[PDB]
């Protein structure tokens, strides 16, 4: 019977040296800091002209989790991770109107480790104009949730996939969206 | 926002 | 490529009950899929879950400073944060958008679904509704559930199986804390 819950997630993942550190609310991002520019990022931009966060602070605990990661790995005798695949659903962000700005949304839950490779295809062909994703967002049961969008003018003309490639995936899972 | 420190782990 | 993967999380969680009043903190490290070491402000020291994280514990435990931060961690962190982030999370309220429509163009007479489509709002907790001439269908319900969008909204279809008569006004009923009053969207079998 809670009525809300902050969390800090932080993760570290070898042999890719991949981190990261977000600050998550009733399952929503509110920040995560970038590892390639040091900096925070508010998944909403007016979070930022309202809150302030120290990105250092974020790296200098990157570093701690890499430090653990090495030792629990030793610790453990180096047992590796079981590979979790995704499940992953198409969706919009509103009801379709044909020739009216919309976003596709593919929505993919409850894997692990936190590596993927998502591709938007139109019509068969890659699509990088106006598309966004949040960082991996953590569950209670240790594995994650990940989002990706495209902005797109619904036509019955077009065929979208959400192309989705994970190690526990024995193939490159595409999740279809056209209009019905 | 202010964060919580990582703990290093014990080394044995 | 196949080389195996090793995976480390840490999570500090902070759980709050009744705006600020009884406030939990939840600090675990998770090694691959298992939690092996937390600390449970309900508890006052850090226990290991796992074996594996026995001589975290031990080590921390036996460092009174390490204690007395994370005993106090409740005020200083979990409820610092609420108080500086809660003008744009725990108070934010974003107004559904509601649309009603026929999930296909069936004949009257002829089953079919009439969807309730409620959707870019915040937060979570709704309350979604149906109506046939005023009065509450608690049967033939088929809903999604909440859906996360990812962008602090959520969306829901509330659908319902009809067989329309001449002259039935359905109604899609609302509740959200963004509004005082109930949301309504009314649909109309033709008269015929």
């Amino acid at each position: 019977k809670e009525e809300h819950v902050i969390i800090q997630a932080e993760f570290y993942l070898n042999p890719d040296q991949s981190g990261e550190f977000m600050f998550d609310f009733d399952g929503d991002e509110i920040f995560h800091v970038d590892m390639a520019k040091k900096e925070t990022v508010w998944r909403l931009e007016e979070f930022g002209r309202f809150a302030s966060f120290e990105a250092q602070g974020a790296l200098a605990n990157i570093a701690c989790d890499k430090a653990n990661l090495e030792i629990m790995t030793k610790r453990s005798n180096y047992t590796p991770i079981t590979n979790v695949p995704p499940e992953v659903t198409v969706l919009t962000n509103s009801p379709v109107e044909l020739r009216e700005p919309n976003v596709l949304i593919c929505f993919i839950d409850k894997f692990t480790p936190p590596v993927v490779n998502v591709t938007w295809l139109r019509n068969g062909k890659p699509v990088t104009t106006g598309v966004s994703e949040t960082v991996f967002l953590p569950r209670e049961d240790h594995l994650f949730r990940k989002f990706h969008y495209l902005p797109f003018l619904p036509s019955t003309e077009d065929v979208y996939d959400c192309r989705v490639e994970h190690w526990g995936l024995d193939e490159p899972l595409l999740k279809h969206w056209e209009f019905d | 926002v202010v964060k919580q420190n990582c703990l290093k782990l014990a080394t044995k | 490529d196949t080389r195996p993967r090793f995976l480390w999380q840490l999570k500090f969680e902070c759980h709050f009950f009744n705006g600020t009043e009884r406030v939990r903190l939840l600090e675990r490290s998770i090694y691959n899929q298992e939690e092996s070491v937390r600390f449970d402000s309900d508890v006052g020291e850090y226990r290991a879950v796992t074996e594996l994280g026995r001589p975290d514990a031990e080590y921390w435990n036996s460092q009174k400073d390490l204690l007395e931060q994370r005993r106090a961690a409740v005020d200083t962190y979990c409820r610092h944060n609420y108080g500086v982030g809660e003008s744009f999370t725990v108070q934010r309220r974003v107004e559904p958008k509601v649309t009603v429509y026929p999930s296909k163009t069936q004949p009257l007479q002829h089953h079919n679904l009439l969807v309730c489509s409620v959707s870019g709002f915040y937060p979570g907790s709704i309350e979604v509704r149906w109506f046939r001439n005023g009065q509450e269908e608690k049967a033939g319900v088929v809903s999604t559930g909440l859906i996360q969008n990812g962008d602090w909204t959520f969306q829901t279809l509330v659908m319902l199986e009809t067989v329309p008569r001449s002259g039935e006004v359905y109604t899609c009923q609302v509740e959200h804390p963004s509004v005082t009053s109930p949301l309504t969207v009314e649909w109309r079998a033709r008269s015929e």
